[PDB]
RNA sequence: GGCUGUCGUCAGCUCGUGUUGUGAAAUGUUGGGUUAAGUCCCGCAACGAGCGCAACCCUUAUCCUUUGUUGCCAGCGGUCCGGCCGGGAACUCAAAGGAGACUGCCAGUGAUAAACUGGAGGAAGGUGGGGAUGACGUCAAGUCAUCAUGGCCCUUACGACCAGGGCUACACACGUGCUACAAUGGCGCAUACAAAGAGAAGCGACCUCGCGAGAGCAAGCGGACCUCAUAAAGUGCGUCGUAGUCCGGAUUGGAGUCUGCAACUCGACUCCAUGAAGUCGGAAUCGCUAGUAAUCGUGGAUCAGAAUGCCACGGUGAAUACGU
């Protein structure tokens, strides 16, 4: 808001921020604290085995609704749930959000 | 009115008339035939004017100074589509949008100190 | 209505050029007003001898000029034959300026 | 240091600096052979160490007949080394 | 060595010059001359100044040099004593009173020279220099100027071969002119050979 | 490829039917010349009558039977490689590729404009000049030379 | 030491953390497209960063803010018809500052993505055209003969001043460019044909002769004001129709002009004589990507003086790039 927008150049300004647009736009939410998770919600394992082990290194739990053709060995928390089936992956997301609304009493 | 222009090319300085009538046409105290009509400049030095209204049909006691024979054109050239302006008041955009005042490139490049043609190796291209 | 831009270079040739850039341009006709006080003022380039952190500083090239204030409304012919036909004042720029 | 003893063009073009920019228009008949002066003209003959006629391109870091130009006395072939130093208006290596 | 010269590339930014001006194009050679008497001339006697920077400038006709020492003990001498001595040595070469100013300054710490010489000194002691070149480099870093190089020359010891070493750490960003870059190279005769030193320091931006 | 295709169908010349005129300046087009061309082909022949002391009518070609090859180059993939291979002149490529490499020497070799190169630089051809014909001198090096690999 | 050539304006060289492996190590930087590309984006156990590239630097492709002296002379007075004076600074030209090209947009190919393509907008379509920017390295590369520089000699000296020559001499060969080998040219006639530059120790306006060289006279300027400077290949006019040629100009004298005290070896330039080899050049080979080749000259720096070298400017002006 200060040198950026004109107080040098404005159209080599103007590239630089088109292409900061991308990075801005990505890390939406961890960019507000210092992370350090408690935990994870993953909503795949094989798909997504890189956080699990992760996690696992790092020993935090994760919550992960495990596929049925997935591995279970990483997720201490494994849920038998399904993948497919977008209403039924939201109403679970959406029953997550209002109990943890609602967990801290 | 007097539609007078002068125009260049590689800065030239000419004196370009434009008036009905006056069939005559003086470039700069030469014949029509000598740089207009049946000789080497028949059409070469008229290309862009092809577009613009013919010569022709407009005197020309053109005194140009300046410019090769494409350059000369070139400025004939410019110097009609600055001078007709009071012809056309509205060509200050409509030639400026069809590409008849704009510095043709069809020109030797204008160059900072640089090598002979400054865009390629020059006759000695032993090394 | 006339500001000039003048472009300092040296004090040697500026010693000449605060008159004589316009001194041979009125003869008996000219409408030239002659010189005007002109108190100290400092116009060059755009440039500085050396600009540091100091910004207050503002380092410049100090030259005595004078802007011409020509304002002819009707020279004679032979009162402006040699207008610029001057044989001194190296530097000269009448830079007219509405 | 060795700039002293390379400077042997240094002493040669410098004296007749304002020597004649004011004395030929008022002395053209003396400047100008009314043909010949054949005697008056060879008196040059007898400095042999400093005299128009030498001019070598002073060079007071080498001493050598090359590298000068009267209009700045700037480098011409030194730019190869000093190319970054802004010193070169007019001439420049020509690759472009 | 196809580098170049930072302070000679940095000839056009507000960065002190070393010999630019505009005059009469009949007065470069005794000026040239002047110029480079007083510059060969006010440092040779300097050893034991440990002067900062002197920078000696002649825009048109006129002589504004400038003074900046790095330590008051090694260069107030006795009772300055020596400083009036030297004015008036280049005064008279000069033949004006030339306006020397004298400006103080701190922190041996982000100053090529300094350090170029602090580490010439250190190798002449007979001393490892890496553990030096380590010291140096963070010691910068530890006072701000986010970015810095060094390198020596070889010749160690009785052996002919020479090696040359870096170790760079940080932002040294010497092909952008808006860097304002600084560096000195030092040199220094040591028992077998002459090993030469070169700092560059980014001392932040504009 | 298993099937090829013959050449595009090009209407011929109301004037003469002069394919080689035609084809001489049309591969050539650049910058809107052919308006020149086309103004300077009469006025060229108007005056050549005595210009060269013959008339562009029936001795325009008679100096460029040579011109006509019976082998030329084709960039055949064979053996897992490209290669000349020089096989009989198809109706293909006989002329039109002959014929777009004759004003590709004799384009501004001593004029200032086009007017009277073209047609000097072919009416020429009839005092051992010109340089149509030697332009076949070149296609011979990888025809008949080679025919133990080819 | 510093500098330069070399791969090489090549797309490159590494690191921090993380991950895989007992480990050396690998990934990042292996893939797709842009492709000029570690530029960019996408996918991706990789994420980011430090150097290189791109743009950030200069010029140019349009217009605008500001502006007219000498330069342009739109309009006004005649025209000292060249626009000369005022005058307009519309405006050619010029600059103190900007925008306009930035995948910006329509549609399609393409994994929807990236990217590409067809189209449109605009002077400028996929860095709009050129440059400055040469990494880790690299070769005992070259440079102590540009300078400095460790070691190796000596200072009545392998130190030097002066006076002739030599780097251009020949017995030949090689590398480069120029001249040509012409009639796409040569002759004289009319004809409008540039710019960047350079210059009070200078060009030398003009005036007279020299076939000319240049000399006797000479304003001008501290240079948008005075000179180089007229342009050339070109066209119409008569010419030879390929003539060892009016081509080509070396080449062996004279008459001579100037630079320089003095120029055969080692100055330039002009006229007469000189009309040779060479009539497109084998084995072959090299340079060429749009103003490209191809050319035509113009000058500037170097200049006591001595370009076919080098630098710089214009005049004109095509095809080949399908393809790995």
């Amino acid at each position: 808001q200060d040198g950026t927008f004109d107080k040098l150049t404005k159209k080599e300004a103007l590239m630089r921020t088109r292409e900061l647009e991308k990075l801005e736009n990505s890390l939406g939410g961890i960019k507000d604290m210092g992370g350090l998770p408690d935990a994870l919600f993953v909503i795949d394992a094989d798909h997504e085995h890189i956080a699990i082990k992760e996690a696992n290194n790092l020993g935090i739990p994760v919550f992960a609704i495990v596929d049925t053709n997935s591995d279970p060995d990483g997720v201490d928390f494994v849920i038998p749930g399904n993948d497919d089936a977008i209403r039924a992956v939201t109403l679970y997301l959406g029953a997550v959000a209002a109990t943890v609304r609602e967990g801290r009493s | 009115n007097q539609y007078y222009g002068t125009g260049r090319r590689k800065s030239s300085a000419a004196r370009v008339f434009i008036k009905p009538g006056n069939g005559k046409i003086v470039i700069n105290q030469r014949s029509l035939e000598q740089y207009f009509g049946r000789e080497t400049a028949r059409m070469v030095v008229r290309q862009p004017l092809e577009l613009v209204d013919m010569v022709e049909k407009l005197d020309l006691y053109i005194t140009v100074k300046g410019g090769g024979i494409s350059g000369q054109a070139g400025a004939i050239r410019h110097g009609i589509t600055r001078a007709l302006m009071e012809y056309d008041e509205s060509l200050r955009s409509e030639l400026r949008k069809a590409g008849f005042v704009t510095r043709d490139a069809r020109q030797v490049e204008r160059k900072k100190v640089g090598l002979r043609k400054a865009r390629r190796r020059p006759q000695f291209s032993k090394r | 209505r006339i500001r000039i831009r003048l472009k300092a270079f040296d004090h040697r040739l500026i010693d000449q050029a605060t008159a004589e850039i316009v001194e041979t341009a009125k003869r008996t006709g000219a409408q030239v007003r002659g010189p005007i006080p002109l108190p100290t003022r400092k116009e060059r380039f755009t440039v500085l001898i050396s600009p540091h952190v100091n910004k207050d500083a503002r380092d410049q090239y100090e030259i005595r000029t004078h802007l011409r204030l020509v304002d002819i409304v009707e020279p004679t012919e032979k009162t402006v034959d040699a207008l610029m036909r001057l044989d001194l004042a190296a530097g000269v720029d009448v830079q007219i300026s509405l | 240091a060795k700039q002293s003893m390379k400077a042997r063009e240094v002493k040669r073009v410098a004296l007749a600096d304002k020597y004649f920019a004011k004395r030929a228009e008022l002395k053209a008949i003396i400047s100008d052979v009314n043909a010949r002066w054949n005697a008056v003209l060879k008196l040059q003959t007898l400095p042999r160490d400093s005299s128009p006629s030498r001019q070598r391109n002073r060079c007071r870091q080498t001493g050598r007949p090359h590298g000068f130009l009267r209009k700045f006395g700037l480098s011409r072939i030194k730019v190869r080394e000093a190319a970054m130093r802004g010193e070169i208006p007019g001439l420049k290596k020509a690759s472009w | 060595g196809q580098k170049v010269h930072p302070n000679g590339i940095r000839l056009g930014i507000v960065k002190p010059w070393n010999s630019t001006w505009f005059a009469n194009t009949k007065e470069f050679a005794d000026n040239l001359d002047s110029d480079f008497k007083v510059r060969q001339y006010l440092t040779k006697e300097l050893a034991k100044a440990s002067v900062s920077r002197i920078v000696i400038e002649r825009p048109a006709k006129s002589i504004r040099v400038t003074i900046h020492t790095a330590r008051p003990g090694i260069v107030i001498g006795k009772k300055g004593e020596d400083v009036e001595k030297l004015r008036k040595v280049v005064a008279d070469i000069a033949g004006v009173p030339a306006q020397i100013n004298i400006a103080e300054v701190r922190k041996p710490e982000l100053d090529a020279k300094l350090v170029a010489d602090s580490i010439t000194s250190q190798l002449e002691r007979r001393v490892m220099f890496r553990r030096a070149m380590k010291r140096a480099v963070q010691n910068a870093m530890r006072l701000g100027a986010k970015g810095i190089k060094v390198e020596v020359s070889g010749r160690l010891g009785g052996a002919e071969i020479a090696r040359t070493e870096w170790y760079r750490e940080g932002r040294v960003p010497l092909h952008t002119l808006r860097a304002d870059i600084d560096y000195n190279t030092s040199e220094a005769h040591t028992t077998y050979g002459v090993i030469g030193v070169k700092v560059w320091i980014f001392k932040g931006e504009i | 490829r298993r099937r090829v295709i013959g050449q595009r169908k090009i209407l011929p010349d109301p004037k003469f039917g002069s394919e080689l005129l035609a084809k001489f300046v049309n591969i050539l087009m650049v910058d809107g010349k052919k308006s020149t061309a086309e103004s300077i082909v009469y006025s060229a022949l108007e005056t050549l009558a005595q210009r060269s002391g013959k008339s562009e009518l029936e001795a325009f070609e008679v100096a460029l039977e040579n011109v006509r090859p019976t082998v030329e180059v084709k960039s055949r993939r064979v053996g897992g490689s490209t290669y000349q291979v020089p096989v009989e002149v198809r109706p293909v490529r006989r002329n039109a590729l002959a014929m777009r490499w004759i004003v590709e020497a004799a384009r501004k070799r001593g004029d200032k404009s086009m007017a009277l190169r073209l047609a000097n630089e072919l009416s020429d051809a009839a005092e051992n000049k010109g340089t149509a014909v030697k332009k076949r001198e070149d296609v011979h090096r990888m025809a008949e030379a080679n025919k133990a690999f080819a």
